[PDB]
RNA sequence: UUGAGUCUCGUAGAGGGGGGUAGAAUUCCAGGUGUAGCGGUGAAAUGCGUAGAGAUCUGGAGGAAUACCGGUGGCGAAGGCGGCCCCCUGGACGAAGACUGACGCUCAGGUGCGAAAGCGUGGGGAGCAAACAGGAUUAGAUACCCUGGUAGUCCACGCCGUAAACGAUGUCGACUUGGAGGUUGUGCCGGCGUGGCUUCCGGAGCUAACGCGUUAAGUCGACCGCCUGGGGAGUACGG
């Protein structure tokens, strides 16, 4: 997973900008952890939004 | 030891970015700098406002360097009042391939 | 006085009370009305109906500004969330965007202790 | 931990060969190298109790290896501690 | 939960979409849990009993 | 109107409530002293005290035991209190002396 | 050389210490707009507001904590550990080898670590809140409820050394039917294996029973700790 890959990451965030559970998306636990890191890094750089 | 440096510049200061990108790479290539990737992403739309700015000039650099010179580069970004944000990361390997 | 074409309806819907406030688009207050000021007192305030009345009186306060469009900005878990906006639309404002504010801390401050009741 | 180059130096010095990583001399030399290296760490980071538990394990493992070498071969023991500059 | 009323939509339909947007996003449940302080032991205990219940229902779904 | 405030300041006048300590024909020194303390406080803090003794079943046949308790209270709370009311008859099963701040 | 270590390569992880930093939220301050309520409860009142509150919007200040991810998920000897980033650092595990050659296991005394409260000194102090102040309730109300609120909670350094510090189950090793999951390696050709950690059920066996059941409370061995009716008492005395 990559923090720069906004297209893929946007599939695993909601409209509000919240990370979706692995039970919903069917992601494996290892990748779900990488995904969560990537999204938070993207949030820091203002590539993704935190809220709203 | 394989870093990845993103930094975002004040969008009005997109003209300064030419001179700064030189200085950073010149310092890194001074001491066994391996500029694996360098991508001027350009003035992108921010997902939220940073300092009442809705745009900023993004830059990416994947470099191998001394762990001292990167800390010395991080010191400059703080002092650079134009540059608004930066994430220095550690990569395990070199990244040569292009990002979107 | 000034005329305003489009307004914003801020609905502070607490558990105990509803405050409806119509502002300009830049959040300048035009008129306000509460369930507590609508001839409801105590826990009478904390009903959907008392909020409905508060909405209507708020609409009546901002008749002079000549508003037809409102953007709704509901906030809180109050019983009068939906009853306000229903009654706002009944006043004859065209409701554009309908939107949930509701401040959520991303952790934030330690809340008060649980009531032992 | 020590670097791969730092390890490879010690194995060549204190070993009978580069292949000989097992010998008590190498082991004690490796443990000594890391123990001495971490003295700077715990000087700054006094409250790092979790890491210090790892250091005490190194010291305890060195002691046990030295005690083994003493009763196995005093000549090897005496040479080793003087090289590394260990009191005992 | 931001709900722009789209090109020619009724209010009652639009209100159903707004309420559902809030329901999915988790706003009323979130405010209520943040109303009073829950100390970590209570949090952990609550999380365990849920996990026991969830799992035990699967063993009731099985054996049947 | 904030007029109200006037009352808030008016309401900084005062108020006396009567507080009711119930004694029983055979309460013991310990608890007497606890309840006696309660009254001292009640009274010193500007309040009245409906002191009630509450005969139960046959105890109503030795009312004179009761009266002695009341008379002890009167005689202890002497310098703090004046005795609005004393009882003589035992209406119901009760004897309801009311003391007030001296 | 089979126990125990070392080396090579790789993997996962809220393991630890230090520094920086992001967004949300509460409070406060300064303004703008605005007008009579706000807040609170079982019901009220205290409280706050026309010296303009609450609400709404803009900006600023400061402290504390990190929503979602988040999982009978992970890591750690235990206590415990959760934004992101860097620096320093400990352990675990797998694959093939190569190496040392019993270097081992346990451990009275000893030494260190050890939640929260607490203590000393100096900072800090948003929110929360023992004590306390006022408002209620009541037969009373030294409470539960309401409005405030100090220590403290936070940081540094030192001290304290206790918790239902619990799996109420000491550590190490060997052996003994199964089933369904989770998490993390790895080989081979989604499938077929094979390691580590972990959740639930259950067989023999064990158990007073409840239950435990290859992560044993089964079958054995090594070493340590501890118990010997209840209360008196984890108290007195002494160290
Ligand atoms: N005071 C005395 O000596 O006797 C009176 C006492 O017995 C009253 C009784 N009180 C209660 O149960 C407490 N429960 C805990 C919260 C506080 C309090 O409420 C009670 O009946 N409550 C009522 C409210 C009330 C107080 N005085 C007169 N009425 C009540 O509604 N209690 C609730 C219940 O019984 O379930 C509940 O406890 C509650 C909700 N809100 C509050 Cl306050 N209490
Ligand atoms: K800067
Ligand atoms: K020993
Ligand atoms: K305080
Ligand atoms: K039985
Ligand atoms: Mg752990
Ligand atoms: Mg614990
Ligand atoms: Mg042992
Ligand atoms: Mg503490
Ligand atoms: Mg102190
Ligand atoms: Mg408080
Ligand atoms: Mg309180
Ligand atoms: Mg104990
Ligand atoms: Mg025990
Ligand atoms: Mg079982
Ligand atoms: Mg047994
Ligand atoms: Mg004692």
């Amino acid at each position: 997973i990559d923090y720069k890959d906004i297209a893929t990451l946007k599939n695993y965030i909601t409209e509000s900008g919240k990370i979706v559970p692995s039970r919903i998306t069917g992601t494996r636990a290892k990748y779900q952890r990488q995904l969560a890191r990537a999204i938070k890094r993207a949030r820091y750089l203002s590539l993704l939004p935190y809220t709203d | 030891r394989h870093y990845e440096i993103v930094f975002m510049v004040h969008p009005d200061q997109s003209e300064q970015v030419p001179g700064m990108i030189e200085r950073y790479t010149a310092a890194i290539t001074g001491a066994e700098g391996k500029i694996h990737r360098l991508e001027d992403w350009g003035r992108r739309q921010l997902a939220y406002p940073i300092n009442k700015l809705h745009k900023a000039h993004y830059v990416l650099m994947n470099v191998e360097a001394p762990q001292e010179v990167i800390d010395e580069l991080e010191t400059t970004f703080r002092f650079n009042d134009a540059v608004i944000r930066s994430m220095v990361m550690r990569t395990k390997h070199a990244v040569t391939e292009a990002s979107p | 006085r000034k005329q305003v074409s489009d307004g914003v309806a801020h609905i502070h819907a607490s558990f105990n009370n509803t405050i409806v406030t119509i502002t300009d688009r830049q959040g300048n207050a035009l008129g306000w009305a509460t369930a507590g000021g609508s001839g409801f007192r105590g826990s009478r305030k904390s009903t959907p109906f008392a909020a409905q009345v508060a909405a209507e009186r708020c609409a009546d306060a901002v008749k002079e500004y000549g508003i037809k469009n409102l953007e709704v900005m509901v906030k809180g878990p109050g019983p009068g969330r939906e009853s306000t906006i229903r009654a706002l639309n009944a006043a004859g404002f065209r409701i554009t965007n309908i939107t949930d504010v509701t401040p959520i801390p991303h952790x934030g401050c330690r809340p008060p202790k649980k009531r032992r009741v | 931990s020590l670097s791969t180059e730092a390890t490879a130096k010690i194995v060549s010095e204190f070993g009978r060969d580069a292949n000989d990583t097992g010998s008590t001399e190498v082991q004690v030399a490796l443990l000594t190298a890391q123990i001495n290296h971490l003295q700077g760490h715990f000087a700054e980071h006094k409250k790092d109790h979790h890491s210090r538990r790892g250091l005490l394990r190194m010291v305890s493992q060195r002691r046990k290896l030295l005690d083994y070498l003493k009763r196995k071969d005093v000549a090897r023991y005496t040479q080793l501690i003087e090289r590394l500059g260990l009191r005992r | 939960p931001v709900i722009k009323v789209r090109e020619n939509e009724p209010f009652d339909v639009a209100l159903r979409r707004f309420k559902r947007s809030c329901e999915k996003a988790g706003v009323l449940a979130e405010v209520r849990r943040r109303e009073f302080y829950e100390k970590p032991t209570t949090e952990r205990k609550r999380a365990k009993a849920s996990a026991v219940k969830r799992h035990a229902k699967k063993l009731a779904r099985e054996n049947a | 109107e904030k007029s109200k405030s006037s009352k808030e300041q008016k309401k900084k006048q005062k108020v006396i409530q009567v507080k009711e300590i119930k004694f029983r024909p055979g309460t013991d020194e310990g608890d007497y002293q606890v309840k006696l303390r309660s009254l001292i406080r009640f009274l010193e803090e500007g309040d009245k005290a409906k002191i009630t003794l509450r005969f139960r079943g046959r105890e109503m046949a030795h009312q004179q035991i009761g009266m002695e308790v009341l008379n002890r209270v009167k005689d202890d709370l002497q310098e703090l209190a004046v005795v609005e009311s004393f009882p003589t008859k035992i209406e119901g099963r009760q004897m309801i002396m009311v003391l007030a701040p001296k």
